């Protein structure tokens, strides 16, 4: 209320001027409000454009008056293909319009602000010239082509000149208009009976002027008149085949249906002052070509199946109806749409609608669309949940029915007013119908639109007109052996989540080919000459698509389609070695192996080089392969190596979507204000749109780390396709700059509907890319930096003793493979077992640290270092390759190991090496030294801190102690009540610098659970060079113990909120607020987990990349003998009290044991969901037999088993 | 009848008009109440018999059989066995087109029965014997009760005006519940429009349709006024409030209000009973379908135009009828399920009326061929009806009907609008000029459809027919531990299907060749998924010993497995829908055995053998990538390319496998309707027919157009037509039309 008024009035300058009389009547609420409502309704209604501006930009525009140079922001979404506007010098004088791409249309009578210095007037006098500007050049191209086209053998100069006079979309209307009446006159011509066929002259002529246009293309051209011979090669191939079809059809009458049937074009220059000259009429509709200027647009191969979209959206456009195609994904739905829209000369507005559509949006956004005219073209309307599918089925039904009065001014009913209905304006929707993430129509909306079926473009006619345009001359061949190819590799290669080969990609080969013709060419030209392998090309560009994400067994497939299909073809990779040493310099600078062909680290280098190349062609990227296979450091590499390579400073935001509610990711707009804020993508987007910072000038790369399904990543539907812009239900549209990349690191596209997939470049890393050494190099390369100096001279000579076993058939690896052969409680993967041996191995030198603290004189020499590190590290290999398998398993494990290695071991001949520490002198210990015969006090048994030590306590909790020493996230997994929070707990008393805050997970838990924690504990929130989240507590490292951290629900698509946002702020180190969406990161946070197996009901299997960050530790129910002894102390410490019961004490606690060993056997959970029994019930026996025997004095044995 | 019919399904009115003519029957004056026999109609099925099944003089199939054993019990039919023995006219009966209409008298009677007794004795005979006629008996049945035109106004088009204005109180809404792709919102628009009447129409949803709603109907009760809520079933909480607060209004008379929705079962059951339920539906029969469409269009709409307008409309109605009609056929006829709805008939009457004011402009008595048939051709192939249409089959379907309707030689008097409609009757053109004439001869249409009608065989409804008799008998019937069991199953499928097949061994020359390619492949996912069925069954059977424990992996499958779902783990390979366990793993075991013939072949021999096995498409994974695998074979063997290549198809039936060196067998396909003598097709009435040993060849493409008397047949997987996997080029025998051939559904299935 007041405060948006005060933020309002100081936008700009001259609108407190505006209106003085109310500036102290403000400074009545809702009269003020409306008054401006009302306003800025009239304003809009001045300029219908203004509609689509919303008031935040109004009003600025309005305000801004003066300075014109502000203006030239807003034109981008006021027009089609208008960018900026030519001024006079003193800026007092518009004389032109200037697209994006660079190509003026010069006013003929410019507009003088001086005398109308009302922005709505001159934006509306700027409109109609550039109307009557584009009318009149189309008129005077239209006689120019007239003068050369009823003619033969047209030299190429005077051709040329006249297409680099005239416009793109001027010249294609030329052309056609006079196709059209050069047909016309034919058909008439022989419609006086049959007779002689001037028919035959119109396609001779069309022949020969794609004659002069292909020889035209085969030489350089400058980049505009290349996509102005573009266009009208793709036009007059069109041309040609229609005639073709006439003339063997053998068409008499100009009425015959196969002449209507075609969309014909009738320019009559005499019309007395109008914009409707020009007349465009298909079967029986007709359609007044409206004069919006588009700029250079990318015009489509008009395939027979975009002939018959033509023909039913023009009979659905017609009768008021709106077009609603349909089908499977990438078959040029929305492009046929723009195809027709830019055809007719509409502005067309393309919108990527989500469930975030509601009524008053889609009202809103009507409103606009009817106000100026301009088509729309709603992609995805089914993504609509279905109560606002039935509800704006009244607003479409509302407009078709006042949109009729016209083939009877004309207003309709929209959000509770009155607005005026425009017969240019149409309403189209494009649909997937049975892909995951839609909804299904009301019959009450199929009935207000025509649909039409796409579902098998002709692309074999795409890849020979495309060809065929590139200069290729032999295009009809090309396309003859690329779209076989194409079919039949969606049949041999085997089907895969990340698999395309559907039209898109057929179009990104093909631009692609272009691309490489071009820069083979340059680089002869360098060193006619149109003797180049086109074949060769082709399977360059191929190579360059088709390969990064072809699976192992499909890559030997792929390449004997590419031997058959070209036979004696040669492929040859290119050697890319100045980006070869950049990697190579940068692989040194952060301990990554670098490697060539064969060479350890080949495969990775290669998966890094076609990285490149996609980033090259795509803006949408897919990093797709199984956690712990280098994805996110082959792109960190690759960002650092183009920017010392290119000198472009490279700027890498990485957002975890899944993390965050989608109205966290995108932004909302609250119902009542409907004022629009921001989530975190549109934030960064718009920042770099507003580069503020120079933003424009660098390598932006906004990189997904989570997971895909159709809930978020179809709002970017429209990023990833040639839109390549983002729409919101503010109606506000950014457009994607140049300089910026998408990319999603995933681990698998299971859940994701093909329409994404077919939208993004696909590189697949293999789990063979990263193999076990190129992690075992790594590890030691930064063990002998990175001081954990006398630390860093023990991390040295360790990694010298530990070098002969991390070797490629070394004991690590042979453990390793063999520890996949064992059954683990959760899932095992092998980035989870080495972090954990990396960890302890860490531990291990930091022990050696500590000793030689210890020892100020006589530090430890090299052999008793080299001792304890060499059996330190079988003991880590045990740890690590069995913590969360049982008992036997651990043991098998062990048997194994003394099989194969040779390192000093037990000699103890029937005992489990994992009984066994290893000490400082480096000698194995048993640790059942460790464990005493405690004598608990004969009071507080049974106490919440009282432990009594076992083998399995002190082994668990020495590790634990390892792994919470450096900070590292872990998870305790076993079955309820083991003991797991006890053991945790005794750890961490241990430290004494740890707080530990605990946390309890259930099936409704969200991050925000985290959030309060923070916000309770972690009050401070510095900024230092950046926002730490620290702990309140100086000095302290805050634990948060999350209990059953798997209990979370999955939702529809296998995905867990809050892991993924523990992943994210444990790996990356923090995570957003959603306040400011300022990266915070964690300053002495840490993590650990305790869950149930994963096979118990309400359970569910923690993810993969969750898992490498944190190991896990299998704590089992205490077997018979350890409950005897771990009770048998409790019932002596209490049988105390009353020294005549003592001789009792043994037996009583067998007793004990032995009728918990038969209900923990008779009433499971599989009988009833409580059925659980733990050592948690013989610690509640103990204590209440205590209880109940504390007051008293003395009592019979008869009293006692009462 | 009428009004609880007026708010059912078709298939439901049979099941209620028995009920109603039972409730007649026990009423009456004197005649028996008939109990022992309809005891048996109703529940004879569940009588237990181990082995007294025995066709006599082979003259019955063995249900047939077993049906008559049943039937035995009976005291009126304990000489049904001996009596179907001496007669040598019930096999002709039996094989009759319409045998409920002369039923041979075979049940022994001390006197003689009532013509009621006679029909229920007929009605249990035709159960016995011909269950496809059940219901078509079923409905003489109800004649001889009830009366003959009982069931009739539901034949008639839907009267809303009258209902509206009589027999609708005010405070009663009106429900109109659309099945899936139907809506009657356009109905009360043109009632509404008609009587004059205005209407307010609101859509349901985004919480501005509720204000909107509730002030409508509070404005429009105190005036008088129709109200229309769209759709309202996605906001059944609020149709609850809705349903409270109809009951205390008291409104002005004239008052309506009418509640569009879906049939789907979350509507308030309270709303039901407090409503009128108007359930609107695809017409049954093309006579139906006719007559609400003449019904639809307003008489002065039709004959505005010259005479020939009021033809063009009736070819367009027909044609639509029979459009709408052959979805009931789904997988014979349109192979998907499109929504050919009313508004495709409104925008071609649309287009007729634009395009004939167009080509005659006022003038009378256009001539036959002088109308723009060219432009309806093909915006009613391309535009219209072809635009829901997917692939090119059911396109060169809808291509195939329109160019043999909408053709000049139309106007003609033998035209023949359907043939062998009898199996020698042929349904003649109308020689009518003006509506009248035409609705005349609608409504004189006999009531003897087929399927013949619409161009389909006349088998095409045997199965549906008798799962609707089965329905309409279980409706009357209704209305009148599991880990023994799971340890014996699985032991049992365990013992069925055969052991780990062995895999391929990767020599340096087998590498390189795409058949052992495919093969290895093939063979590597078939050793995946039966180690992994196998090793589930085994986990199965020892959850179901008690010595292994319940995993949330074990909780799901056991749960699914007991119920008969195929587990989502084992559907790797594409399946029919709705597929058993049982079936399923019938069908594994046979994959699996012709991969380890594989498995042995390749052993024995790498690349002689490879290619001289007969390989059963319908049990392969995946189908393509053996037809490309061939394809590249043969590519590689010689210097051509793969794109220079095409399909020639062979059937040997001989099986004398003289393969040559390009030609590769595949055994376990079958025709949809037609034979083959020799590599020329035939149209047959037989279901399917089993093709032995089609060899396939593959030669260098000429680029020439193929014969008339060459049709492309489609192969599906399954009976599902619901995936391509190529296609092949017969020619048909002389006297065939390949238009027949496209309409009566011919295909060829793998499976
Ligand atoms: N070239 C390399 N040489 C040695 N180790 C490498 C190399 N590239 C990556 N690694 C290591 O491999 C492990 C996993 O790779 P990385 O961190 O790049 O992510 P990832 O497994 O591809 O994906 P994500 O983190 O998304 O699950 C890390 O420990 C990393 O240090
Ligand atoms: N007939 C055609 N000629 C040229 N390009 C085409 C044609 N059909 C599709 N494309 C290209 O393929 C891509 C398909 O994008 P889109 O129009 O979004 O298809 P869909 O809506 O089916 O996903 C577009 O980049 C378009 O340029
Ligand atoms: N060796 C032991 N010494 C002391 N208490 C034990 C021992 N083993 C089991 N317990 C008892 O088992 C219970 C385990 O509880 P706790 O560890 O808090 O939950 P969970 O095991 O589910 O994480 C504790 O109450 C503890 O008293
Ligand atoms: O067919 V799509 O426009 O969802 O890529
Ligand atoms: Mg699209």
């Amino acid at each position: 209320r007041w405060v948006y008024l005060e933020g309002i009035f100081t936008g700009s300058a001259d609108i407190k001027h505006l209106l003085p009389v109310e500036t102290q009547r403000f400074q009545l609420l809702g009269k003020i409000q409306k008054a401006l409502g009302e306003y800025l309704e009239r304003e809009r209604s001045s300029f219908p454009r203004f509609y689509f501006v919303g008031d935040e930009d109004l009003l600025e525009i309005i305000g801004n008056s003066k300075n014109v140079a502000k203006l030239q922001k807003h034109f981008k979404k006021m027009f089609a293909g208008v960018s900026s506007i030519i001024l006079n010098e003193d800026n007092s004088v518009v004389l032109g319009i200037s697209s994006r791409e660079g190509e003026e249309v010069m006013f003929k009578t410019p507009v003088s602000i001086t005398e109308h210095p009302k922005i709505n007037e001159w934006l509306t006098l700027v409109e109609k010239e550039m109307r009557v500007t584009l009318a009149k050049l189309l008129a005077e191209s239209v006689t120019e082509v007239e003068i050369f086209g009823k003619a033969t053998s047209i030299d190429p100069n005077t051709y040329i000149t006249w297409i680099d006079k005239y416009q793109a979309q001027l010249v294609v209307l030329s052309a056609q208009i006079a196709w059209s009446e050069n047909v016309e006159t034919a058909l008439s011509s022989m419609g006086g009976g049959g007779d002689a066929a001037p028919l035959h002259s119109v396609l001779s002529n069309v022949e020969v002027t794609l004659n002069v246009l292909a020889d035209s293309v085969l030489m350089e051209q400058p980049p505009l008149r290349r996509r102005k011979l573009e266009h009208l090669i793709t036009e007059l191939v069109h041309q040609r085949d229609v005639t073709r079809s006439l003339i063997k059809s053998k068409i008499d009458n100009a009425k015959s249906f196969e002449w209507l049937s075609q969309m014909r074009f009738y320019f009559d220059p005499k019309q007395t002052d109008v914009l409707q000259q020009l007349s465009i009429q298909m079967a029986n509709a007709k359609f007044n070509y409206g004069f919006e200027y588009l700029g250079v647009q990318d015009k489509l191969v008009q395939t027979p199946l975009t002939d018959r979209c033509y023909l039913t959206m023009t009979q659905a456009l017609e009768a008021r109806l709106g077009g609603s195609p349909f089908g499977p994904a990438g078959t040029g739905k929305t492009e046929s749409v723009k195809a027709l829209g830019h055809q007719l000369g509409r502005f067309v507005l393309v919108f990527n609608c989500d469930e975030t559509f509601d009524f008053q949006a889609m009202g809103r956004i009507f409103v606009g669309l009817c106000q100026v005219g301009a088509w729309g073209c709603f992609d995805e309307f089914n993504r609509l949940e279905e109560r606002m599918l039935s509800a704006v089925s009244q607003q479409v039904q509302c407009i078709q029915e006042a949109l009729r009065e016209h083939s009877n001014p004309i207003t309709c009913e929209l959000l509770n007013k009155q607005v005026k209905v425009s017969p240019d304006m149409a309403i189209f929707i494009t649909m997937n119908p049975g892909y995951a993430g839609r909804s299904n129509l009301p019959d009450n909306l199929k009935k207000l639109f025509r649909s039409l079926a796409m579902t098998k473009p002709d692309r074999q006619l795409i890849a020979q007109v495309m060809l065929y345009s590139q200069g290729f001359r032999t295009a009809e061949v090309l396309a003859n052996k690329i779209v076989p190819f194409f079919k039949l590799c969606d049949e041999q290669l085997s089907s895969q989540s990340h698999y395309d080969f559907g039209l898109r990609a057929l179009k990104s080969v093909l631009v692609s080919a272009g691309n490489v013709k071009r820069e083979r060419i340059q680089k002869i030209k360098r060193e006619i000459a149109e003797n180049l392998p086109e074949q060769e090309i082709l399977i360059q560009s191929v190579c360059e698509t088709m390969v990064p994400k072809l699976v192992a067994e499909d890559i030997p497939l792929l390449f004997s389609l590419l031997s058959d299909v070209f036979p004696g073809v040669q492929y040859h990779r290119g050697e890319m070695t100045a980006l070869r040493e950049e990697l190579k310099k940068v692989c040194q600078e952060m301990y990554l192996t670098y490697g060539d062909g064969e060479e350890v680290g080949g495969m990775w280098v290669e998966k890094v080089l076609q990285l490149y190349q996609i980033t090259q062609i795509n803006h949408g990227l897919m990093m797709v392969g199984p956690s712990g296979s280098g994805k996110s450091m082959a792109w960190r590499v690759l960002l650092k190596a183009l920017e010392r390579l290119e000198g472009v400073e490279g700027v890498a935001h990485i957002i975890d979507p899944k993390a965050i509610s989608k109205d966290h990711l995108y932004g909302t707009l609250d119902p009542n204000t409907r004022e629009w804020t921001d989530g975190l993508f549109t934030h960064v987007l718009r920042k770099i749109i507003d580069s503020v910072r120079g933003e424009l000038q660098k390598r932006q790369w906004i990189v997904f780390d989570g997971d895909v399904d159709p809930e978020w990543v179809e709002n970017l539907n429209s990023v990833l396709d040639d839109n390549k812009l983002l729409t919101l239900p503010n109606g506000e549209r950014l457009s994607l700059p140049p300089n910026v990349r998408i990319m999603f690191e995933v681990q698998d596209l299971k859940y994701a509907t093909l329409a994404t997939v077919s939208r993004c470049g696909m590189v697949w890393f293999s789990e063979d890319v990263l193999s076990t050494d190129m992690i075992f190099n790594n590890f030691l390369a930064r063990l002998r930096s990175i001081p954990l100096s006398p630390m860093l001279q023990i991390q040295r000579d360790a990694a010298t003793i530990m070098q002969p076993y991390f070797t490629s058939n070394g004991l690590v690896t042979k453990a390793l493979e063999h520890a996949f052969q064992l059954e683990h409680i959760m899932d095992l993967t092998r980035l989870r077992c080495l972090g954990s041996l990396f960890s302890m191995l860490h531990q291990a030198c930091r022990n050696v640290a500590q000793y030689n603290a210890n020892h100020p004189d006589f530090p430890m020499q090299i052999e008793q270092l080299e001792r304890y590190i060499q059996r330190y590290l079988v003991y880590a290999i045990l740890w690590s390759l069995s913590g969360d398998s049982r008992l036997k398993m651990r043991a098998e494990l062990g048997e194994y190991i003394r099989r194969i290695t040779t390192v000093p071991l037990p000699t103890a001949p029937n005992i489990p090496i994992i009984d066994y520490e290893v000490s400082i002198s480096g000698e194995w210990s048993p640790w059942q030294a460790k464990v005493p015969q405690i004598e608990v006090e004969t009071h507080k048994v049974a106490a919440p801190d009282v432990v009594v030590p076992t083998l399995d306590t002190v082994r668990h909790e020495a590790l634990l102690y390892t792994w919470l020493a450096e900070h590292k996230p872990l998870v305790l997994c076993g079955p309820p009540g083991s003991g797991k929070t006890m053991t945790l707990f005794s750890a961490l008393r241990a430290l004494p610098d740890m707080e530990v805050v605990g946390l309890n997970f259930s099936s409704a838990t969200t991050p925000e659970l985290l959030l309060k924690t923070f916000d309770h504990y972690c009050e401070y929130r510095r900024t230092p060079n950046g926002v730490v989240l620290a702990p309140v507590q100086l000095g302290k490292w805050l634990v948060l113990f999350c209990d059953e951290i798997n209990l979370p629900d999955m939702d529809k698509y296998g995905t867990q909120r809050v892991i993924s946002f523990i992943r994210q702020m444990v790996e990356h180190g923090g995570f957003y607020r959603t306040s400011d969406q300022t990266w915070v990161k964690l300053e002495r946070i840490q993590f650990v987990g305790a869950c149930n197996p994963p096979t118990d009901p309400g359970r569910k299997p923690l993810s993969h990349r969750f898992l490498r960050h944190v190991p896990v530790v299998y704590v089992d129910y205490p077997g018979p003998a350890s409950l005897t002894q771990i009770y048998g102390t409790f019932n002596r410490a209490m049988l105390r009290l009353i020294p005549s019961l003592r001789t009792y004490a043994e037996p009583l606690t067998a007793a004990m044991v032995e009728f918990y060993t038969m209900s923990q056997e008779r009433f499971t959970q599989d009988t009833q969901p409580h059925y659980i029994y733990s050592p948690r019930e013989m610690t509640r026996w103990v204590r209440g037999i205590f209880e109940a025997l504390r007051p008293l004095e003395t009592l019979p044995v008869e009293g006692l088993i009462r | 009848f009428n009004r609880v019919a007026r708010g059912m399904l078709h298939q439901d009115h049979i099941t209620f008009a028995m009920l109603l003519a039972r409730i007649k029957l026990k009423g009456t004056v004197g005649e028996p109440t008939y109990d022992a026999e309809f005891q048996h109609f109703l529940r004879g099925n569940e009588i237990v018999l181990s082995a007294g099944s025995t066709p006599r003089i082979q003259g019955l199939t063995v249900e047939q059989a077993e049906a008559v054993v049943r039937l035995s019990c009976l005291p009126a039919f304990k000489d049904l066995i001996a009596k179907v023995q001496a007669d040598e006219q019930f096999g002709i009966w039996l094989d009759s087109s319409s045998p409920e209409q002369t039923v041979p008298y075979l049940w022994s009677e001390e006197t003689p029965a009532t013509p009621i007794g006679q029909a229920i004795h007929r009605l249990l005979l035709i159960q016995a014997f011909r269950p496809d006629r059940l219901l078509a008996m079923a409905h003489m049945f109800v004649s001889t009760n009830l009366g003959e035109s009982f069931m009739s106004i539901m034949e008639q088009p839907l009267d809303l005006t009258h209902i509206v204005g009589t027999e609708v109180k005010p405070n009663t809404p009106v429900l109109m519940c659309s099945v899936p792709g139907y809506d009657a919102s356009g109905h009360v628009e043109d009632l509404a429009a008609e009587q004059n009447t205005q209407i307010t129409s609101i859509a349901i949803g985004s919480a501005e349709g509720f204000n909107q709603a509730d002030k409508a109907i509070n404005t429009a009760v105190k005036s008088g006024r129709w109200v229309m809520l769209k759709n309202v079933h996605l906001a059944p909480g609020w149709l609850m409030q809705l349903e409270k607060k109809l009951h205390s209004l008291q409104p002005h008379a004239c008052f309506r209000l009418f509640l569009t929705m879906e049939i789907n079962p979350k509507v308030p059951v309270n709303l039901l009973r407090a409503g009128r339920i108007f359930v609107f539906e695809p017409p049954p029969g093309v006579k139906a379908n006719m007559l609400r469409t003449f019904s639809s269009i307003p008489v002065s709409r039709i004959c505005k135009s010259p005479n020939e307008r009021a033809r063009l409309y009736f070819l367009l109605a027909w044609f639509h009828a029979i459009i709408q009609e052959r979805l009931r056929y789904a997988p014979l006829g349109w192979s998907k399920k499109y929504e050919f709805g009313e508004s495709d008939l409104r925008s071609a009457c649309d287009t007729v009326d634009t395009w004939l004011d167009d080509t005659a402009k006022g003038r009378q008595n256009i001539s036959p061929d002088k109308i723009p048939w060219s432009a309806l051709k093909t915006l009613m192939a391309q535009s219209i009806y072809g635009g829901r249409v997917d692939n090119e089959f059911d396109q060169r379907l809808l291509n195939t009907f329109l160019e043999r309707l909408f053709t000049t030689r139309s106007f003609d008097s033998e035209f023949k609008l359907a043939c062998k409609v009898d199996g020698h009757k042929d349904i003649q053109m109308p020689d009518g000029i003006r509506r009248e004439e035409f609705v005349q001869w609608v409504e004189l249409l006999p009531d003897t459809q087929t399927p013949s009608w619409l161009g389909l065989p006349n088998n095409a409804e045997r199965v549906l027919l008798t799962t609707q008799g089965v329905d309409m008998i279980s409706k009357m019937l209704k209305m009148q531990a599991w880990m023994r069991t799971l340890h014996t199953t699985a032991s049992n499928w365990l013992h069925l299907i055969p052991q780990t097949l062995s895999h391929l061994k990767r020599t340096v020359e087998n590498i390189k060749d795409p058949l052992f390619r495919f093969f290895e492949r093939e063979v590597k996912m078939g050793a995946k998924l039966l180690q992994d069925v196998r090793q589930d069954l085994a986990d199965v059977v020892q959850v179901c010993e008690g010595k292994k424990k319940q995993t949330n992996y074990l909780r799901t499958l056991i749960n699914e497995l007991v119920k008969g779902i195929l587990p989502r783990s084992w559907s790797h390979y594409t399946v029919p829908a709705g597929m058993t366990v049982i079936q399923w793993v019938s069908d594994f075991s046979e994959r699996i055995k012709q991969l380890q013939n594989i498995s042995l072949a390749a052993a024995s021999g790498g690349a002689k053998e490879l290619k001289n096995i007969h390989v059963c498409l319908g049990g392969l994974f995946v189908p393509e990538a053996y037809i490309t695998a061939t394809r590249q074979y043969v590519a590689q063997a010689n210097s051509w390319s793969l794109e220079e290549l095409c399909l020639e198809v062979n059937v040997t039936t001989s099986q004398g496998a003289t393969l040559d060196a390009c030609s590769f067998g595949v055994t376990g396909l079958k025709l949809q309707g037609a034979t083959c003598n020799n590599n020329k097709l035939s149209l047959s009435n037989a279901i399917s027919t089993a093709l032995p040993l089609t060899q396939l060849r593959w030669v260098k493409q000429t680029n020439t157009e193929k014969k008339a008397s060459v049709v492309t047949l489609p192969v599906y997987l399954n009976f599902t037509r619901a995936d391509l996997i190529f296609t092949v080029d017969f020619e048909i025998a002389t006297k065939e039309d390949p238009r027949s051939f496209y309409e009566r559904g011919v295909a060829v299935l793998c499976t």
